[PDB]
Protein backbone atom coordinates (compact mmCIF):
# COMPACT_ATOMS: atom_id res chain seq x y z
CA UNK A 1 0.00 0.00 0.00
CA UNK A 2 1.06 3.59 -0.39
CA UNK A 3 1.86 6.31 2.25
CA UNK A 4 -1.07 8.15 3.28
CA UNK A 5 -1.06 11.99 1.39
CA UNK A 6 -2.11 15.29 3.16
CA UNK A 7 -4.55 18.18 2.08
CA UNK A 8 -4.47 17.14 -1.50
CA UNK B 1 9.05 -2.09 -15.95
CA UNK B 2 10.64 -5.94 -16.93
CA UNK B 3 14.59 -6.51 -16.84
CA UNK B 4 14.88 -2.87 -16.49
CA UNK B 5 16.69 -0.80 -13.37
CA UNK B 6 16.59 2.06 -10.85
CA UNK B 7 16.09 5.44 -12.17
CA UNK B 8 18.83 7.77 -11.32
CA UNK B 9 17.89 10.81 -9.20
CA UNK B 10 16.08 13.10 -11.86
CA UNK B 11 16.64 11.36 -14.56
CA UNK B 12 12.85 11.55 -15.85
CA UNK B 13 11.87 14.61 -14.35
CA UNK B 14 8.68 14.53 -16.53
CA UNK B 15 7.32 11.00 -15.04
CA UNK B 16 4.43 11.61 -13.89
CA UNK B 17 2.48 9.16 -11.29
CA UNK B 18 -1.40 8.90 -12.09
CA UNK B 19 -2.61 8.51 -8.61
CA UNK B 20 -6.02 7.15 -7.62
CA UNK B 21 -8.04 8.88 -4.86
CA UNK B 22 -9.51 5.70 -3.25
CA UNK B 23 -8.80 3.32 -2.96
CA UNK B 24 -5.01 4.48 -3.03
CA UNK B 25 -3.10 3.31 -5.60
CA UNK B 26 -1.17 3.89 -8.70
CA UNK B 27 -3.30 3.47 -11.44
CA UNK B 28 -0.95 4.31 -14.71
CA UNK B 29 2.33 6.64 -15.97
CA UNK B 30 2.11 9.92 -17.57
CA UNK B 31 4.36 12.42 -18.75
CA UNK B 32 4.51 16.57 -18.28
CA UNK B 33 4.58 18.67 -21.06
CA UNK B 34 4.44 22.12 -19.43
CA UNK B 35 3.31 23.38 -16.02
CA UNK B 36 -0.46 22.45 -16.45
CA UNK B 37 -0.91 19.83 -19.34
CA UNK B 38 -0.15 16.24 -18.54
CA UNK B 39 -0.07 13.40 -21.32
CA UNK B 40 -0.87 10.26 -21.03
CA UNK B 41 -2.99 7.04 -22.88
CA UNK B 42 -6.49 7.50 -23.26
CA UNK B 43 -6.96 3.35 -21.26
CA UNK B 44 -5.66 5.13 -18.69
CA UNK B 45 -8.31 6.81 -18.48
CA UNK B 46 -11.37 5.21 -20.63
CA UNK B 47 -11.32 1.26 -21.28
CA UNK B 48 -15.63 0.23 -20.82
CA UNK B 49 -14.36 -3.23 -21.51
CA UNK B 50 -13.34 -3.50 -18.17
CA UNK B 51 -15.23 -0.77 -16.29
CA UNK B 52 -13.02 1.82 -16.23
CA UNK B 53 -14.31 5.49 -16.95
CA UNK B 54 -12.48 7.77 -14.53
CA UNK B 55 -13.30 11.22 -13.89
CA UNK B 56 -11.52 14.33 -13.01
CA UNK B 57 -12.20 14.00 -9.56
CA UNK B 58 -11.08 10.47 -9.40
CA UNK B 59 -7.55 11.07 -9.85
CA UNK B 60 -4.55 13.17 -8.81
CA UNK B 61 -1.16 13.86 -10.87
CA UNK B 62 2.41 13.09 -8.44
CA UNK B 63 4.89 14.93 -10.22
CA UNK B 64 8.48 14.33 -9.17
CA UNK B 65 8.56 11.22 -7.49
CA UNK B 66 11.06 8.59 -7.54
CA UNK B 67 9.66 6.32 -4.72
CA UNK B 68 6.55 4.26 -5.57
CA UNK B 69 5.34 3.98 -2.22
CA UNK B 70 6.27 6.94 -0.49
CA UNK B 71 5.09 10.23 0.05
CA UNK B 72 7.87 12.37 -0.74
CA UNK B 73 7.46 15.46 1.04
CA UNK B 74 9.79 18.38 -0.47
CA UNK B 75 9.92 16.96 -3.78
CA UNK B 76 6.92 15.90 -5.37
CA UNK B 77 3.85 18.07 -6.14
CA UNK B 78 0.45 16.70 -5.92
CA UNK B 79 -1.94 18.32 -8.50
CA UNK B 80 -5.61 18.15 -8.85
CA UNK B 81 -7.37 18.17 -12.31
CA UNK B 82 -9.21 20.45 -13.68
CA UNK B 83 -10.61 18.91 -17.10
CA UNK B 84 -9.75 15.28 -19.20
CA UNK B 85 -9.62 15.10 -22.72
CA UNK B 86 -9.50 12.04 -24.83
CA UNK B 87 -9.05 11.87 -28.33
CA UNK B 88 -12.52 11.90 -30.24
CA UNK B 89 -11.60 8.68 -32.18
CA UNK B 90 -9.95 6.71 -29.44
CA UNK B 91 -10.67 3.17 -30.58
CA UNK B 92 -11.07 1.11 -27.30
CA UNK B 93 -12.97 -1.06 -29.37
CA UNK B 94 -10.93 -2.90 -31.25
CA UNK B 95 -7.25 -1.85 -30.91
CA UNK B 96 -6.52 1.32 -28.78
CA UNK B 97 -5.74 2.68 -31.79
CA UNK B 98 -5.37 7.13 -31.34
CA UNK B 99 -4.58 5.61 -27.82
CA UNK B 100 -4.03 9.34 -26.42
CA UNK B 101 -5.23 11.66 -23.40
CA UNK B 102 -4.37 15.20 -22.05
CA UNK B 103 -5.04 16.51 -18.91
CA UNK B 104 -5.19 19.94 -17.42
CA UNK B 105 -4.24 20.67 -14.27
CA UNK B 106 -6.12 23.10 -11.75
CA UNK B 107 -2.89 24.85 -11.25
CA UNK B 108 0.62 25.51 -12.84
CA UNK B 109 3.35 23.57 -10.89
CA UNK B 110 6.45 25.06 -10.13
CA UNK B 111 9.68 23.59 -11.77
CA UNK B 112 12.80 21.90 -9.94
CA UNK B 113 15.22 19.73 -10.15
CA UNK B 114 12.81 16.85 -10.02
CA UNK B 115 9.94 18.29 -12.15
CA UNK B 116 11.03 19.62 -16.16
CA UNK B 117 8.74 19.11 -18.83
CA UNK B 118 10.11 17.22 -21.69
CA UNK B 119 9.72 18.04 -25.07
CA UNK B 120 7.28 17.16 -28.20
CA UNK B 121 8.21 15.82 -31.96
CA UNK B 122 7.91 18.38 -34.64
CA UNK B 123 8.07 16.58 -38.20
CA UNK B 124 11.53 16.55 -38.37
CA UNK B 125 12.51 15.34 -35.47
CA UNK B 126 10.12 12.04 -35.78
CA UNK B 127 11.36 11.29 -39.49
CA UNK B 128 15.60 11.37 -37.91
CA UNK B 129 14.45 9.44 -35.32
CA UNK B 130 11.72 7.08 -35.47
CA UNK B 131 13.51 4.48 -37.25
CA UNK B 132 14.46 0.84 -36.70
CA UNK B 133 17.03 0.40 -34.62
CA UNK B 134 17.56 3.59 -32.66
CA UNK B 135 16.53 3.26 -28.98
CA UNK B 136 14.06 5.22 -27.01
CA UNK B 137 13.54 5.19 -23.16
CA UNK B 138 10.70 3.31 -21.16
CA UNK B 139 9.60 4.37 -17.26
CA UNK B 140 7.30 3.36 -14.65
CA UNK B 141 6.51 2.47 -11.42
CA UNK B 142 4.31 -0.71 -12.77
CA UNK B 143 4.90 -4.59 -12.11
CA UNK B 144 8.46 -5.63 -12.66
CA UNK B 145 7.43 -9.25 -14.16
CA UNK B 146 3.84 -9.93 -15.72
CA UNK B 147 2.81 -12.72 -13.18
CA UNK B 148 4.76 -13.33 -9.57
CA UNK B 149 6.78 -7.83 -7.95
CA UNK B 150 6.74 -4.36 -7.14
CA UNK B 151 9.39 -1.50 -7.62
CA UNK B 152 10.41 0.41 -4.49
CA UNK B 153 11.77 2.80 -7.17
CA UNK B 154 11.09 4.61 -10.68
CA UNK B 155 12.12 2.16 -12.87
CA UNK B 156 14.25 2.34 -16.79
CA UNK B 157 14.73 0.79 -19.39
CA UNK B 158 16.17 1.40 -23.26
CA UNK B 159 14.30 -0.39 -26.06
CA UNK B 160 15.25 -0.09 -30.08
CA UNK B 161 12.39 0.66 -31.88
CA UNK B 162 11.14 -2.65 -34.25
CA UNK B 163 10.73 -2.71 -37.88
CA UNK B 164 7.28 -2.50 -38.75
CA UNK B 165 7.23 -5.68 -40.75
CA UNK B 166 8.06 -7.43 -37.31
CA UNK B 167 5.70 -5.50 -35.36
CA UNK B 168 2.78 -6.72 -37.62
CA UNK B 169 3.77 -10.03 -37.83
CA UNK B 170 4.09 -10.63 -34.51
CA UNK B 171 0.45 -10.02 -33.22
CA UNK B 172 -3.21 -11.02 -34.79
CA UNK B 173 -4.23 -7.29 -33.48
CA UNK B 174 -4.47 -4.47 -36.27
CA UNK B 175 -1.31 -2.69 -36.19
CA UNK B 176 -2.20 0.94 -37.29
CA UNK B 177 0.20 4.55 -38.63
CA UNK B 178 -0.77 5.47 -34.91
CA UNK B 179 1.34 3.04 -33.23
CA UNK B 180 5.10 1.66 -33.44
CA UNK B 181 6.33 -0.82 -31.31
CA UNK B 182 9.80 -1.49 -29.38
CA UNK B 183 11.69 -3.86 -28.04
CA UNK B 184 14.37 -7.03 -28.56
CA UNK B 185 13.99 -9.68 -30.60
CA UNK B 186 14.42 -13.34 -29.30
CA UNK B 187 17.97 -13.62 -31.19
CA UNK B 188 18.91 -10.48 -29.44
CA UNK B 189 19.48 -11.56 -26.17
CA UNK B 190 18.74 -8.70 -24.28
CA UNK B 191 15.14 -7.99 -22.79
CA UNK B 192 12.75 -5.25 -21.20
CA UNK B 193 9.56 -4.27 -21.93
CA UNK B 194 6.56 -2.17 -20.23
CA UNK B 195 4.36 -4.19 -17.71
CA UNK B 196 1.00 -3.29 -15.84
CA UNK B 197 0.88 -0.31 -14.60
CA UNK B 198 3.47 1.45 -17.11
CA UNK B 199 0.68 2.38 -19.14
CA UNK B 200 0.78 6.55 -20.01
CA UNK B 201 3.97 6.36 -19.48
CA UNK B 202 7.20 8.29 -22.02
CA UNK B 203 8.70 6.50 -24.50
CA UNK B 204 11.31 9.37 -24.68
CA UNK B 205 14.76 9.49 -27.22
CA UNK B 206 17.39 12.05 -26.67
CA UNK B 207 18.22 13.95 -29.76
CA UNK B 208 21.68 14.17 -31.08
CA UNK B 209 21.63 17.26 -33.11
CA UNK B 210 20.08 19.43 -30.08
CA UNK B 211 20.66 16.81 -27.23
CA UNK B 212 17.10 17.63 -26.18
CA UNK B 213 14.79 14.51 -24.74
CA UNK B 214 11.68 14.10 -26.80
CA UNK B 215 8.78 11.82 -26.02
CA UNK B 216 7.97 10.34 -29.34
CA UNK B 217 5.38 7.43 -27.79
CA UNK B 218 3.14 6.58 -25.13
CA UNK B 219 3.04 3.31 -23.08
CA UNK B 220 -0.39 1.78 -24.99
CA UNK B 221 -0.36 -2.12 -25.33
CA UNK B 222 0.98 -5.10 -25.49
CA UNK B 223 0.42 -8.86 -24.83
CA UNK B 224 1.73 -10.12 -21.66
CA UNK B 225 4.88 -8.49 -20.17
CA UNK B 226 8.38 -8.78 -22.05
CA UNK B 227 7.89 -12.34 -23.92
CA UNK B 228 9.84 -13.20 -26.51
CA UNK B 229 8.85 -13.08 -29.98
CA UNK B 230 6.02 -10.09 -28.29
CA UNK B 231 6.34 -6.57 -27.98
CA UNK B 232 5.73 -3.36 -26.59
CA UNK B 233 3.01 -1.18 -28.70
CA UNK B 234 3.17 2.75 -28.30
CA UNK B 235 0.94 5.71 -29.55
CA UNK B 236 2.88 7.24 -32.17
CA UNK B 237 3.15 11.31 -30.29
CA UNK B 238 3.79 13.05 -33.63
CA UNK B 239 1.64 11.11 -35.79
CA UNK B 240 -1.31 13.03 -32.97
CA UNK B 241 0.58 16.13 -32.68
CA UNK B 242 -2.15 18.11 -34.39
CA UNK B 243 -4.98 17.15 -32.30
CA UNK B 244 -2.29 17.55 -29.16
CA UNK B 245 -1.86 21.32 -30.49
CA UNK B 246 -5.48 21.89 -31.04
CA UNK B 247 -6.40 20.74 -27.52
CA UNK B 248 -3.83 23.16 -25.98
CA UNK B 249 -4.79 26.20 -28.05
CA UNK B 250 -8.46 25.79 -27.33
CA UNK B 251 -8.92 25.62 -23.96
CA UNK B 252 -5.00 25.95 -22.69
CA UNK C 1 12.35 26.49 -25.15
CA UNK C 2 13.97 24.63 -22.39
CA UNK C 3 12.07 21.60 -22.60
CA UNK C 4 13.84 18.20 -22.80
CA UNK C 5 16.72 19.46 -20.90
CA UNK C 6 17.14 17.86 -17.23
CA UNK C 7 18.32 20.17 -14.47
CA UNK C 8 20.22 17.38 -13.08
CA UNK C 9 22.10 16.31 -16.13
CA UNK C 10 22.28 18.26 -19.21
CA UNK C 11 21.76 21.51 -17.20
CA UNK C 12 24.94 20.74 -15.24
CA UNK C 13 26.46 18.68 -18.68
CA UNK C 14 26.45 15.09 -16.70
CA UNK C 15 25.26 12.39 -18.07
CA UNK C 16 22.79 9.64 -16.72
CA UNK C 17 24.48 5.89 -16.87
CA UNK C 18 22.83 4.75 -19.84
CA UNK C 19 22.11 7.60 -21.95
CA UNK C 20 25.27 6.63 -24.23
CA UNK C 21 23.33 3.15 -25.38
CA UNK C 22 20.69 5.78 -27.02
CA UNK C 23 23.51 7.64 -28.80
CA UNK C 24 25.07 4.29 -30.21
CA UNK C 25 21.96 3.28 -31.88
CA UNK C 26 21.95 6.63 -33.32
N1 LIG D 1 -5.93 0.03 -18.13
C1 LIG D 1 -7.17 -0.06 -18.93
C2 LIG D 1 -7.60 -1.53 -19.04
C3 LIG D 1 -6.57 -2.47 -19.73
N2 LIG D 1 -5.29 -1.95 -20.22
C4 LIG D 1 -5.16 -2.27 -21.71
C5 LIG D 1 -3.73 -2.15 -22.10
N3 LIG D 1 -2.94 -3.05 -21.25
C6 LIG D 1 -2.13 -4.07 -21.76
O1 LIG D 1 -1.85 -4.09 -22.97
C7 LIG D 1 -1.56 -5.25 -20.84
C8 LIG D 1 -0.18 -5.04 -20.14
C9 LIG D 1 1.09 -4.84 -21.02
C10 LIG D 1 1.70 -3.48 -20.65
N4 LIG D 1 2.94 -3.12 -21.39
C11 LIG D 1 2.96 -2.63 -22.63
N5 LIG D 1 3.61 -3.29 -23.55
N6 LIG D 1 2.37 -1.53 -23.01
N7 LIG D 1 -1.35 -6.50 -21.61
S1 LIG D 1 -2.69 -7.61 -21.69
O2 LIG D 1 -2.99 -8.01 -20.18
O3 LIG D 1 -2.20 -8.90 -22.47
C12 LIG D 1 -4.12 -6.92 -22.43
C13 LIG D 1 -5.32 -6.81 -21.69
C14 LIG D 1 -6.47 -6.24 -22.31
C15 LIG D 1 -6.40 -5.79 -23.66
C16 LIG D 1 -5.17 -5.91 -24.41
C17 LIG D 1 -5.11 -5.42 -25.88
F1 LIG D 1 -5.40 -4.08 -25.94
F2 LIG D 1 -3.87 -5.60 -26.40
F3 LIG D 1 -6.01 -6.08 -26.66
C18 LIG D 1 -4.04 -6.49 -23.77
C19 LIG D 1 -3.02 -2.83 -19.74
C20 LIG D 1 -4.50 -2.90 -19.34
Amino acid sequence: DFEEIPEY
Amino acid sequence: IVEGSDAEIGMSPWQVMLFRKSPQELLCGASLISDRWVLTAAHCLLYPPWDKNFTENDLLVRIGKHSRTRYERNIEKISMLEKIYIHPRYNWRENLDRDIALMKLKKPVAFSDYIHPVCLPDRETAASLLQAGYKGRVTGWGNLKETWGQPSVLQVVNLPIVERPVCKDSTRIRITDNMFCAGYKPDEGKRGDACEGDSGGPFVMKSPFNNRWYQMGIVSWGEGCDRDGKYGFYTHVFRLKKWIQKVIDQFG
Amino acid sequence: ADCGLRPLFEKKSLEDKTERELLESY
